[PDB]
């Protein structure tokens, strides 16, 4: 009985919780803790706990509803400090000072149904989220980058984009995000392109391709050339690695390629 | 108490991105995640986690939030030699009712080896004998020699594979050098 709210010489968002009763002594008071901000910073450097105290069997959904969307869209959730909130207040932080202690809260709650427990709210920064291929495809391409993370979006330095430029790259070779792809020298890159090589040698990104690839990875051009040059025999730039008579085909392989001036 | 309890109704919550998160969708963000590295799937139920546990034996499933969130940590790559050494282009492949596929159906289980695995060395023991007989394909045997002669070896295994790979060779090829594969080594000891 004689239930108030009273607001303190803190912020707005915290306040004391006034009760008086008919015995003298339960007159008291307790300092509680309720947001009323939308976040766009930081509580503490590297993470955001806002003052929701978000009781136990209660949806996570309502901790977010303290934080803007746009700056939450790189914020985890993780566990926080165990802590007590009023149960017709659901959310009311409930500070741990003075006669205010856990086994206090417990024998309340024993007594009466008006508390309750569960976990302070806490975000921790690590970086954007990925939930579906389509939002993969939009970074590791690279035509839409506005929310992607660090490891999708790092101009190919790692290889989480290798599987999807795999096949993404067989379409259109000829991209400057394909090529700067295989800059990075790697296996699937440069399997992918001796692959697209084979058919297409005769085009420019092949001759980017054998630029990138030579001195440390010629293996991966010339098995692609050696495919080209047997499938199309009636080139006639295959006729120095695969010479059009049909008993001397390594005519002019390795120190004898100098023995024809045009090749 | 005979005073009724003022009740502040709590504030309408708003889903963030990590909340949004379906474990079914998130195939190709799994996938490629290295070790080390969580993978977070929003929130997840009994069924469903036990569910990713058997799709993705190779991680480990970590709450790391409230009502479910949980995230993927890779552990280990569990890719067999043959699956993935005879190719360079497939990092990961999902096995299921004993066949082998690169596309994702309901039922799979993931498998991923090493990214370049063949710089490891672990190829070699398999590609040695993949590489003689009938079973020859000249384009990987090809690449796989010339990527092992230009190999940066980090670890023992590496310089220890690949001396055993240069005596194995010398010896086949002082045995016959005809074949295709020993065309093949001395074409890129001359080169």
């Amino acid at each position: 009985n004689r239930i108030k709210i009273a607001p303190g010489i803190a912020d707005i968002r915290d306040k004391y919780m006034e009760l008086g009763f008919n015995y003298p002594e339960y007159n008291r008071a307790v300092k509680f803790a309720e947001e009323s901000y939308t976040y766009y910073y930081e509580t503490s450097p590297g993470e955001i706990k806002p003052k929701f105290c978000l009781i136990d069997g209660m949806s996570i959904d309502h901790c977010s509803s303290f934080i803007v969307p746009e700056f939450a869209k790189q914020y985890v959730l993780i566990h926080g400090e165990p802590c007590s909130s009023f149960k017709f207040r659901p959310g009311s932080l409930i500070y741990y000072q003075n006669e205010v202690t856990p086994e206090y809260i417990k024998d309340l709650k024993h007594a009466t149904d008006y508390i309750a427990s569960g976990q302070r709210c806490h975000f921790i920064k690590k970086d954007y989220l990925l939930g579906d291929s389509d939002s993969v495809a939009k970074c590791c391409s690279k035509t839409n980058t506005k929310h992607c993370p660090k490891i999708f979006n790092n101009n190919y330095k790692t290889e989480h984009c290798d599987d999807f430029m795999t096949g993404f790259c067989r379409n259109d070779p000829g991209n400057p995000n394909c090529l700067e792809w295989l800059r990075a020298k790697r296996k699937p890159a440069m399997s992918t392109y001796s692959d697209i090589c084979s058919k297409h040698m005769d085009a420019r990104y092949c001759s980017e391709f054998i630029r990138i690839i030579r001195p440390d990875y010629f293996t991966f051009g010339d098995t692609a050339l050696y495919v080209f040059c047997n499938d199309h025999k009636g080139n006639r730039n295959c006729w120095c690695a695969n010479y059009p008579k049909s008993n001397s085909g390594d005519k002019y392989l390795g120190p004898r390629v100098c023995w024809l001036h045009e090749c | 108490v005979s005073v009724e309890l003022p009740k502040r109704d709590p504030p309408p919550g708003v889903p963030t991105d990590e909340m949004l998160l379906n474990v079914d969708k998130m195939h190709d963000v799994i996938a490629p995640a290295k070790l080390l590295e969580y993978v977070h799937i929003g929130p997840l139920a009994k069924d469903k986690e036990d569910k990713v546990k058997k799709r993705y034996p190779e991680f480990r499933l970590v709450n790391t939030g409230p009502g479910g969130l949980s995230a993927l940590l890779r552990q280990s790559y569990n890719g067999t030699a043959p699956n993935c050494c005879r190719t360079f282009n497939r990092t990961h492949y999902w096995k299921k009712d004993g066949k082998i596929s690169d596309k994702y159906e309901e039922g799979a289980v993931l498998e991923s080896c090493w990214p370049d695995v063949h710089d490891t060395g672990k190829c070699d023991v398999d590609l040695f004998d993949w590489c003689q007989g009938d079973t020859f394909d000249r384009n990987i045997c090809h690449q796989w020699i010339g990527s092992a002669f230009n190999r940066s070896n980090r670890t023992v295994e590496g310089q220890q594979s690949l001396i055993n790979l240069y005596n194995k060779m010398q010896t086949l090829c002082s045995k016959d050098a005809s074949v295709p594969i020993c065309e093949s080594f001395l074409h890129h000891l001359r080169a």
